[PDB]
RNA sequence: UGGUUCGUGGAGCCAUGGGGGAAUCUGGGCGGACCACCGCCUAAGGCUAAGUACUCCGGGUGACCGAUAGCGCACCAGUAC
RNA sequence: GAGCUAGCCCUGGCCAGGGUGAAGCUGGGGUGAGACCCAGUGGAGGCCCGAACCGGUGGGGGAUGCAAACCCCUCGGAUGA
RNA sequence: GAAUGCCGGCAUGAGUAACGAUAAAGAGGGUGAGAAUCCCUCUCGCCGUAAGCCCAAGGGUUCCUACGCAAUGGUCGUCAGCGUAGGGUUAGGCGGGACCUAAGGUGAAGCCGAAAGGCGUAGCCGAAGGGCAGCCGGUUAAUAUUCCGGCCCUUCCCGCAGGUGCGAUGGGGGGACGCUCUAGGCUAGGGGGACCGGAGCCAUGGACGAGCCCGGCCAGAAGCGCAGGGUGGGAGGUAGGCAAAUCCGCCUCCCAACAAGCUCUGCGUGGUGGGGAAGCCCGGGUGACAACCCCCCGAAGCCAGGGAGCCAAGAAAAGCCUCUAAGCACAACCUGCGGGAACCCGUACCGCAAACCGACACAGGUGGGCGGGUGCAAGAGCACUCAGGCGCGCGGGAGAACCCUCGCCAAGGAACUCUGCAAGUUGGCCCCGUAACUUCGGGAGAAGGGGUGCUCCCUGGGGUGAUGAGCCCCGGGGAGCCGCAGUGAACAGGCUCUGGCGACUGUUUACCAAAAACACAGCUCUCUGCGAACUCGUAAGAGGAGGUAUAGGGAGCGACGCUUGCCCGGUGCCGGAAGGUCAAGGGGAGGGGUGCAAGCCCCGAACCGAAGCCCCGGUGAACGGCGGCCGUAACUAUAACGGUCCUAAGGUAGCGAAAUUCCUUGUCGGGUAAGUUCCGACCUGCACGAAAAGCGUAACGACCGGAGCGCUGUCUCGGCGAGGGACCCGGUGAAAUUGAACUGGCCGUGAAGAUGCGGCCUACCCGUGGCAGGACGAAAAGACCCCGUGGAGCUUUACUGCAGCC
RNA sequence: CGAUGUCGGCUCGUCGCAUCCUGGGGCUGAAGAAGGUCCCAAGGGUUGGGCUGUUCGCCCAUUAAAGCGGCACGCGAGCUG
RNA sequence: CCGAGGGUAGGGCCCGUGACUGGGGCGAAGUCGUAACAAGGUAGCUGUACCGGAAGGUGCGGCUGGAU
RNA sequence: CGCGGGGUGGAGCAGCCUGGUAGCUCGUCGGGCUCAUAACCCGAAGGUCGUCGGUUCAAAUCCGGCCCCCGCAACCA
C-alpha cells in the first residue's frame, strides 16, 4: 500500500513511499548490527570499479540467518519486523525456544507471535525451512540455497519467490523469479512461501535528491561525453549512436550475450529465461 | 584578452 | 583567493618524509642521490 | 623462441618455455639440412690465481685553464635563493 | 605530486529572523456503513522572503592593477542533490 | 657589430606615473643635531555580528626592557614586527603521550608476482570521535586554570579496618549515537527600580529634585531544596551467548509499577575566599566598613542518554558493571580511612592579519566560540552608540580641461540604442482586494488601492505575580495636534500581456560561455542464476555485494498528458547438431636423398578434422531508410481518380517560412503614424516528424524574443554642483620602448602610402598643460591562409599489430 | 604574414563636383502658375522617426532640399562591439 | 457627513466584426467507386475500437427490424 | 566554358556497355460479348531514336559540337 502525497511541491507530486505497516519494531537488535562499510565503488585499489556510486545515508548491517540448517528442529517465535537497509525486503526477528535470536528475510504474511522451525520434518507453513527434497511440488518458496550447506543465494528481494516445478533424481526443479528453468540439488534449503514487501517495486523516487539518499550519484549519457571519454561521445550537435551501441569499454550493449560458454552450471539449467 | 581574429 | 600553499606539519612530514622516502624504492633513491650530490637536508624540514 | 654474421634461409651449432622420451663406451655429442665414409670430442656436478676494467682516494707530470676561464663551487656551495 | 583542484571514505561543526500551512489527529456534519465535507489542532516540504555561509547574473571601474581574476552597485541558492 | 644571442655595467623614458581603499583631521606641550610623521594632553572623525575579545592552524622570538637609526618602512623618523644586548614561556587536574578505537595505513598466518614488489583475517598504528581528575581571585616590564591564596578533586604504592568466592586480553551488559519539531524547570545574558552605596554637579532661561551622574556582584565541599536523566524486584526451569558461568538470552509464576526505591547530573543555597564604579589626586591612590537588594525579559546553552513525529533507518573500541576458567582462597578483590608516590612534550608573541597563504607592512583567501544597548514588526538585517580598537606610513596648496564615484534639473518622456544597456520608478508592515489558465497545490506579493507620526481619554486578551499592584507581550475604540512630507533618516519588489526553449530544485567550461548544455525523477531496450554479468589488477586479491532478477551492469530517451506509423534487402545482435569453406593435428596413396644392405632422412595425394566466415531464419525505444514522370472533374483552376517506372519500404498522426525556409522583408491578417523583428494564419517543408522521440502542457527560469503601462539625464541637449585624481610647491621615485637623429607642409618620385629623395612652400631658440591624425606608433618571430615527405588529439568497413574474448 | 585590426554605428571633420536645394542663365511641344532639358555655380544648407547588426533600401511625418562620391570601404594608441 | 458625476484599476454578461478554418443546407443533366434495399450477391443493424480516397472494412459484444 | 545525369511510337520505361534486331505495360484503331457501357476476349496500326558533324561497309548504340530537361556544388576568409 505505498503511500502517495498531495501536490504542496514540484516533486512531493509525485512522490511515494513504503506505508511500512507490517513493521512493529523501530530500533534493531543492538547484538545483530555491524557497521557496514561503505565503499563509493572503490576496490582495494582506490580506483572506481562500479561507477556512479557513493554519497548515500549510513546503514548498519544487520546480520542474516541464511542458513537455517543451523538450528533443526528448534523452534522460534516471532518477535518482530522490522526495516532494513541493506535490503528489499523486510526482515524478521526470530526469538528461539533456546534463548537465541536471530533475523531472517520476512516472508509474505508471516505474523509477529507465530513460531516457524527449519529441518527435514517441518510443517509446511510460511517462514519453515526445509530440504528441498521435502517440500512439496508446486510450493511457492524463498531463501533457496543454490548448493547445500551454502547458503540461500536465491529469491530474496521483495516480493520475489521460485515454484518447485518437479523432481529428477537429487535434484528438484525450480522456476526462479526471472522465470529460468533450473535443478537445484534436493538438500539445498528453502523455505516456505514468497518473500514480502511486495508493493516495494511502485515506488516512485519522484525527485533526484532521493536517488542521493541511496547512494546513487548522477549516471551520465554516452552521448553526453566526448571520443576520449566513450564510443558515443562527440559530434557537432546532438548526434545518433552512429556505431552499434556500446558501453564505456567499447563491448555492444544491445543483444550481445554474455554468459561464459563453457561453464559447468550449463548442465544444471534447463530453460533461460522469460519475458 | 582575447587576441584579435583576422578571419 | 586561496593559492595552493596551505602549510600542514603532519601533511608534510608523511608526504615528504625521511620514513616516508625509506619506505619505498624510488624513495630510497631521492635519498641516494641527495647524499651524493652533498645535500645539507636530505628531507624536507617540518617541527614535528 | 633467444643467442651467433645468420632477419626462415639449404639453418646446422649453443641455450630452452611445451609435448614425447633413451642408452653407460659396441655408450653418446660435433665437423652448417640429410646419408655414407673419415675424423674430432666425452653433455646433463663444482672450484681455480695471473694477464683485463674502473678511479671516490694518494702522488707525479702538462706546446691544460688562469676568476665570464678551469669543477656548479679558488671565497663557509650543492650554500643563498 | 590530490597541502591547488575533482570524486569518494572516516569523524566533527554550521544554516539570524519572518512566511506558507501537507499528512495525521480531534470534534462536528454525513451514511445502512461509507466515501466525503467543515472547524480546530498539527508542523510537512530538493516550499516562500531574507542575513551569516555558498555563489558569480548584468553593468561600471580596474588593465606596468590593491589583485597573474580584484573592487562597487546589482543579482542566484540559503533544511539541502 | 648584429644571432628578439649570453653575463655584467650604465643610459632613455623622467624629476614623469606612482607613493596601495575618499574612516579625516586640528592645536598645545615635550624630546631631539634634526619632528606634519615619536611621546603626552584637549578637540574632531571611523569600526562596534568589528576594524572589539577568546581558541585552533600556520608562523617561529616577531614577546618585554635598555641602547641605536646605515639599510629595511613606498615620505619622514628621535619611532618600529628593523640593528645590538639582557630578560621572558613554570601544570598529577589545560592540550597531547604512558588509554580506546574510525576511515585508512601497517601487517605473525597465509596468498601472489621475472627482480623491485602487490595483497592480506587477526594484531598493531592512526583523532578535532570515545574516555579521563580545577574553579575563583591575586601577582610580573614580560607566564599563569601552570606561581601564590582560598576552597576542591584523580590515579598509583604501602599499611590498618570492615566486607566478599576472589580471579580475564575470555562470556554478557553498557558505552551507543539520524533528521525535523519540541515540554517542563533552570542558568548565561540583558532591561527597569521612587530601593541600597558613592566623588561630586546646579551651568545659559528654568530645576536643590522621587534631580543628574556612577555602581549595586563572582567562586564555593559536605548537607539541604528544586528540576531532570538512568534503573523493575523475587523465584523456578534452561539444551542458546564456539570452555565455564550464579551473569546475559528464552519460558513460567508472584509482587512492585501515570509511583516508589536506588542511583547520577544540572540549578539554587551553602562554611569560607574574593571582587568592588563614576569622579578627584598622582599603571597607582582615593572613593569604601563601598553597597551588593527587589521587579521584569530570557536562550540556539544546562538538566539529557528528555519527548514526539518521520524515512533516507542513523560508527567502533576501551574505561565501567557483571559472569565465571585456569588458578588462588596466608592469596585476591570490594568499601572506608591514613601515610607516601605522581613522568615526558607544549605553554612567549601574531592569529580575518604588517607576524598565517598570496615574491610586497599586497583593498584578495583563512575553521570554531563570545559578540552589549536603543529604535526600526522580527533578526546576527539597518542607523547610531558601549566596552575595546582605530584615522588605513607622504604631505602642503590650487579649485582648469578631462576621468572616476555622487547629487539636482525647465518642457518632453525611450524620440537613445543591437538592446530602456545604464539609471529612475516600485520598495517594510497592517487592512481591503485580486484575472486567464490549472497538474486544484497554485498562478499570488497577481494586479490595484487605503493605512502608517504625535497627544489625551476609554478599553480587550496573554505572560509574571497572588486571583491585585507593578512589570511585560499583542491589541481595540473615540477625540485631537503639527508639517511639503509620519516604515519623515538607514536597511527593504517596478508591473503587465504574449511567444521560443528546458517540466521542475540542482550542475557546468577555477580565470572571456551558467545556457536551450549536463543532471534529474520517469519510460524502454538489453545483459546478468551468483565463484553473476561488468570493472581495476600479470597475478593473488578486490569492487559488484556480505547484494541475488521487485537485484546488479550497459545503452537511449528525459516530469506529466495524448501518442510513437511503414521497411529486416545491407550492417549489428539473436537463433539454427544440415550443407559449403576452414588451422595445427590425424592419415600416408605415391615419390625423393643416401647407404653393399639392414636402415637412416625428406617430400607427400584422397580422407577425418574447431571457432570464424558463407548459408537459413528472427529482430527497430538495434545501425539506419521511409520515391519519380505523365494524364484526368460540364467556366477556369485544382485533381478525390487513373497509367507507368522503381524500391527493402516509399514519411502515417501531429506540426510547419520553424532555435529548421535557400528564393525571403514569401503571402494574408494583427499590433504601429510607419514593424526585414514579434504574434496569428496559409503550405511548392531548398532541407519537420514520432524515445539522436512527435505534438502539447499548469508551475518554474539572473535563459532568448516581441509589446504595453509606470518612471526616468537613455535621448532632444545639455547645465550646475560634491568629493578622489588631474594641476602647482616640498619628500621618495618606476615602466614598456629605444640603430643613431640636427625628426615640418604640399605635389611628385621611390619596393607601389616619405621628417630623411626632387621641386616648391613654410618655419627665430626652449618648454608647460592638453588632443590623438601620422611616425605603415608599442606589445606578441600571424593564433587566419599556405608550405614542411613537422607534431599532437580524435575517428573508421585505411594498414599492421596488441590486450581481451572465441 | 619577427601583425598594415577587419563591417556597421557614434563622434569629429575636410575635400571633389558628374549639383539635391538656394543664386544666374539658354532652349522648350515655355499663355500664366508649375514643369522638362541643358549651361554657369561648391558660398552656405541638405530634418525627425518605424524595421533590420546592417551598408543599402522600404515605409511614416515633414522640407527649399531631404545630393552622389574621396579621405586605409576617412576616423577602435577616439568610443562602441 | 452624504452626494450627481468625473477619474484610476480590475472583473462579469451581451452584440457586432476578423486573416484563416470546421462542418451544414441548397443548387436539370460533373469525377470516383457501389455501402444499403432481393440471401443486394460478405444478412443487416448496432455501442465501441482500430484502419482506409470515399462510401465503407475489420475486431468484440448485442438485436431480429434476418433469409433459406 | 564548376560537376553529374537525361532526351527513343500518344504516356511511362527496355534496348546503348557488347555497332548489323527497335522491346514491355498502358493508350489508340477494327471486330466480338451485353438491351447497353465498363471489365473481359480476338486482331491491327503507330517510334526513321533531341539536332548537327565525324568514325565505320553499316550508328538509337562508338566519338565530338549544339539545343533543351532535370539534379548536385559554391569552402577558408
Ligand atoms: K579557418
Ligand atoms: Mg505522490
Ligand atoms: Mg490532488
Ligand atoms: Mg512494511
Ligand atoms: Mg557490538
Ligand atoms: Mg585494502
Ligand atoms: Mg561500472
Ligand atoms: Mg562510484
Ligand atoms: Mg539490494
Ligand atoms: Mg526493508
Ligand atoms: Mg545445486
Ligand atoms: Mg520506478
Ligand atoms: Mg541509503
Ligand atoms: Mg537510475
Ligand atoms: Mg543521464
Ligand atoms: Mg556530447
Ligand atoms: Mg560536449
Ligand atoms: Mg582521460
Ligand atoms: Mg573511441
Ligand atoms: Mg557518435
Ligand atoms: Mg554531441
Ligand atoms: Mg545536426
Ligand atoms: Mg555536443
Ligand atoms: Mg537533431
Ligand atoms: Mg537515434
Ligand atoms: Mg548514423
Ligand atoms: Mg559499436
Ligand atoms: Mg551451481
Ligand atoms: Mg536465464
Ligand atoms: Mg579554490
Ligand atoms: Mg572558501
Ligand atoms: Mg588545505
Ligand atoms: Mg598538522
Ligand atoms: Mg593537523
Ligand atoms: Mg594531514
Ligand atoms: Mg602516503
Ligand atoms: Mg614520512
Ligand atoms: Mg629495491
Ligand atoms: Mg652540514
Ligand atoms: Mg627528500
Ligand atoms: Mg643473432
Ligand atoms: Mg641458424
Ligand atoms: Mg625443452
Ligand atoms: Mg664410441
Ligand atoms: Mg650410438
Ligand atoms: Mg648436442
Ligand atoms: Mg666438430
Ligand atoms: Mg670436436
Ligand atoms: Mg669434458
Ligand atoms: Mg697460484
Ligand atoms: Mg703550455
Ligand atoms: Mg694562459
Ligand atoms: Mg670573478
Ligand atoms: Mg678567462
Ligand atoms: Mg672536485
Ligand atoms: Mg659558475
Ligand atoms: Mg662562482
Ligand atoms: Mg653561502
Ligand atoms: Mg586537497
Ligand atoms: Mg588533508
Ligand atoms: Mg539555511
Ligand atoms: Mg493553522
Ligand atoms: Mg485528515
Ligand atoms: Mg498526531
Ligand atoms: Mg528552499
Ligand atoms: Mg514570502
Ligand atoms: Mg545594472
Ligand atoms: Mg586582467
Ligand atoms: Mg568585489
Ligand atoms: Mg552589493
Ligand atoms: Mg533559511
Ligand atoms: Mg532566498
Ligand atoms: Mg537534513
Ligand atoms: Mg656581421
Ligand atoms: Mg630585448
Ligand atoms: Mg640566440
Ligand atoms: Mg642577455
Ligand atoms: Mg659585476
Ligand atoms: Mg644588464
Ligand atoms: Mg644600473
Ligand atoms: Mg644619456
Ligand atoms: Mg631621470
Ligand atoms: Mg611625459
Ligand atoms: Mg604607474
Ligand atoms: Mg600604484
Ligand atoms: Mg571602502
Ligand atoms: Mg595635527
Ligand atoms: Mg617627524
Ligand atoms: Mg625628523
Ligand atoms: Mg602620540
Ligand atoms: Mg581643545
Ligand atoms: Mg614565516
Ligand atoms: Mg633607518
Ligand atoms: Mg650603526
Ligand atoms: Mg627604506
Ligand atoms: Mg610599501
Ligand atoms: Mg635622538
Ligand atoms: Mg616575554
Ligand atoms: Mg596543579
Ligand atoms: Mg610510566
Ligand atoms: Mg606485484
Ligand atoms: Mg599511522
Ligand atoms: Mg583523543
Ligand atoms: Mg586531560
Ligand atoms: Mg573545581
Ligand atoms: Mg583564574
Ligand atoms: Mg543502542
Ligand atoms: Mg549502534
Ligand atoms: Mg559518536
Ligand atoms: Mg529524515
Ligand atoms: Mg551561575
Ligand atoms: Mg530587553
Ligand atoms: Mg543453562
Ligand atoms: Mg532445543
Ligand atoms: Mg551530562
Ligand atoms: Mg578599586
Ligand atoms: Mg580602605
Ligand atoms: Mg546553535
Ligand atoms: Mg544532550
Ligand atoms: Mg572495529
Ligand atoms: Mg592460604
Ligand atoms: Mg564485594
Ligand atoms: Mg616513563
Ligand atoms: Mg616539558
Ligand atoms: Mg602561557
Ligand atoms: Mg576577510
Ligand atoms: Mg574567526
Ligand atoms: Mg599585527
Ligand atoms: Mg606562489
Ligand atoms: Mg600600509
Ligand atoms: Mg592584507
Ligand atoms: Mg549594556
Ligand atoms: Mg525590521
Ligand atoms: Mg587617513
Ligand atoms: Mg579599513
Ligand atoms: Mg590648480
Ligand atoms: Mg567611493
Ligand atoms: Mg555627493
Ligand atoms: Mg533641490
Ligand atoms: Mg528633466
Ligand atoms: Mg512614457
Ligand atoms: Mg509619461
Ligand atoms: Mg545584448
Ligand atoms: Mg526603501
Ligand atoms: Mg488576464
Ligand atoms: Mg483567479
Ligand atoms: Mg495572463
Ligand atoms: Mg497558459
Ligand atoms: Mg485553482
Ligand atoms: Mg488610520
Ligand atoms: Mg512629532
Ligand atoms: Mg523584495
Ligand atoms: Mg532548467
Ligand atoms: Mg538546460
Ligand atoms: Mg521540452
Ligand atoms: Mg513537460
Ligand atoms: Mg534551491
Ligand atoms: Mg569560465
Ligand atoms: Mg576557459
Ligand atoms: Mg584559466
Ligand atoms: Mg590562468
Ligand atoms: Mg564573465
Ligand atoms: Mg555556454
Ligand atoms: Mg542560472
Ligand atoms: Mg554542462
Ligand atoms: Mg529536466
Ligand atoms: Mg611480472
Ligand atoms: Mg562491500
Ligand atoms: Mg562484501
Ligand atoms: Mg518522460
Ligand atoms: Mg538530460
Ligand atoms: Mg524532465
Ligand atoms: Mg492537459
Ligand atoms: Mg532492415
Ligand atoms: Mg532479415
Ligand atoms: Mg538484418
Ligand atoms: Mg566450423
Ligand atoms: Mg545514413
Ligand atoms: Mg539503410
Ligand atoms: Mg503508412
Ligand atoms: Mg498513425
Ligand atoms: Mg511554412
Ligand atoms: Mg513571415
Ligand atoms: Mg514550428
Ligand atoms: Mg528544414
Ligand atoms: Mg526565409
Ligand atoms: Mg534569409
Ligand atoms: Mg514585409
Ligand atoms: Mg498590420
Ligand atoms: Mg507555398
Ligand atoms: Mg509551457
Ligand atoms: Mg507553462
Ligand atoms: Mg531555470
Ligand atoms: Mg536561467
Ligand atoms: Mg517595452
Ligand atoms: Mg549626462
Ligand atoms: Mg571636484
Ligand atoms: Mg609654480
Ligand atoms: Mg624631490
Ligand atoms: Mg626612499
Ligand atoms: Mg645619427
Ligand atoms: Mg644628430
Ligand atoms: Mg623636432
Ligand atoms: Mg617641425
Ligand atoms: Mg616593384
Ligand atoms: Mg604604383
Ligand atoms: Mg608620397
Ligand atoms: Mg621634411
Ligand atoms: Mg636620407
Ligand atoms: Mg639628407
Ligand atoms: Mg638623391
Ligand atoms: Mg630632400
Ligand atoms: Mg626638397
Ligand atoms: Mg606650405
Ligand atoms: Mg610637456
Ligand atoms: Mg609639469
Ligand atoms: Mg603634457
Ligand atoms: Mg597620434
Ligand atoms: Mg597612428
Ligand atoms: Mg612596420
Ligand atoms: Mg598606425
Ligand atoms: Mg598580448
Ligand atoms: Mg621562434
Ligand atoms: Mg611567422
Ligand atoms: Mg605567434
Ligand atoms: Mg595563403
Ligand atoms: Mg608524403
Ligand atoms: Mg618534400
Ligand atoms: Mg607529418
Ligand atoms: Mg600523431
Ligand atoms: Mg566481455
Ligand atoms: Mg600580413
Ligand atoms: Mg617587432
Ligand atoms: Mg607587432
Ligand atoms: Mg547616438
Ligand atoms: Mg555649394
Ligand atoms: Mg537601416
Ligand atoms: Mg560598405
Ligand atoms: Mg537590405
Ligand atoms: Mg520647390
Ligand atoms: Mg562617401
Ligand atoms: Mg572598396
Ligand atoms: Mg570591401
Ligand atoms: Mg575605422
Ligand atoms: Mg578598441
Ligand atoms: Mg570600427
Ligand atoms: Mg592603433
Ligand atoms: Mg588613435
Ligand atoms: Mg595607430
Ligand atoms: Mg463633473
Ligand atoms: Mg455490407
Ligand atoms: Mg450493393
Ligand atoms: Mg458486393
Ligand atoms: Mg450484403
Ligand atoms: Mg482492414
Ligand atoms: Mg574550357
Ligand atoms: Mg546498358
Ligand atoms: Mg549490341
Ligand atoms: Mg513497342
Ligand atoms: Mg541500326
Ligand atoms: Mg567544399
Amino acid at each position: 500500500a505505498v503511500k502517495k502525497f498531495k501536490p504542496y511541491t514540484p516533486s512531493r507530486r509525485f512522490m511515494t513511499v513504503a506505508d511500512f505497516s507490517e513493521i512493529t519494531k523501530t530500533e534493531p537488535e543492538k547484538s545483530l548490527v555491524k557497521p557496514l562499510k561503505k565503499t563509493g565503488g572503490r576496490n582495494n585499489q582506490g580506483r572506481i570499479t562500479v561507477r556512479f556510486r557513493g554519497g548515500g545515508h549510513k546503514r548498519l548491517y544487520r546480520i542474516i540467518d541464511f542458513k537455517r540448517w543451523d538450528k533443526v528442529g528448534i523452534p522460534a517465535k516471532v518477535a518482530a519486523i522490522e526495516y532494513d537497509p541493506n535490503r528489499s525486503a523486510r526482515i524478521a526477528l526470530l526469538h528461539y525456544v533456546d534463548g537465541e535470536k536471530r533475523y531472517i528475510i520476512a516472508p509474505d504474511g508471516l505474523q509477529v507471535g507465530q513460531q516457524v522451525v527449519a529441518g527435514p520434518d517441518a510443517p509446511i507453513q510460511v517462514g519453515n525451512a526445509l530440504p528441498l527434497r521435502f517440500i512439496p511440488v508446486g510450493t511457492v518458496v524463498h531463501a533457496v540455497e543454490l548448493e547445500p550447506k551454502k547458503g540461500a543465494k536465491l529469491a530474496r528481494a521483495a516480493g520475489t519467490s521460485a515454484q518447485i516445478q518437479g523432481r529428477e533424481g537429487d535434484y528438484v526443479i525450480l522456476r526462479l523469479p526471472s522465470g529460468e528453468l533450473r535443478k537445484v540439488h534436493g538438500e539445498c534449503y528453502a523455505t516456505v512461501g514468497a518473500v514480502g514487501n511486495a508493493d516495494h517495486k511502485n515506488i516512485v523516487l519522484g525527485k533526484a535528491g532521493r536517488s542521493r539518499w541511496l547512494g546513487r550519484r548522477p549516471h551520465v549519457r554516452g552521448a553526453a561525453m566526448n571520443p576520449v571519454d566513450h564510443p558515443h561521445g562527440g559530434g557537432e550537435g546532438r548526434a545518433p549512436r552512429g556505431r552499434p551501441p556500446a558501453s564505456p569499454w567499447g563491448w555492444q550493449t544491445k543483444g550481445l550475450k554474455t554468459r561464459k560458454r563453457r561453464k559447468p552450471s550449463s548442465r544444471f539449467i534447463i530453460a533461460r529465461r522469460k519475458k | 584578452m582575447t587576441h584579435s581574429m583576422r578571419c | 583567493m586561496k593559492r595552493t600553499w596551505q602549510p600542514n606539519r603532519r601533511k608534510r612530514a608523511k608526504t615528504h618524509g625521511f620514513r616516508a622516502r625509506m619506505r619505498t624504492p624510488g624513495g630510497r633513491k631521492v635519498l641516494k642521490r641527495r647524499r651524493q650530490k652533498g645535500r645539507w637536508r636530505l628531507t624536507p624540514a617540518v617541527r614535528k
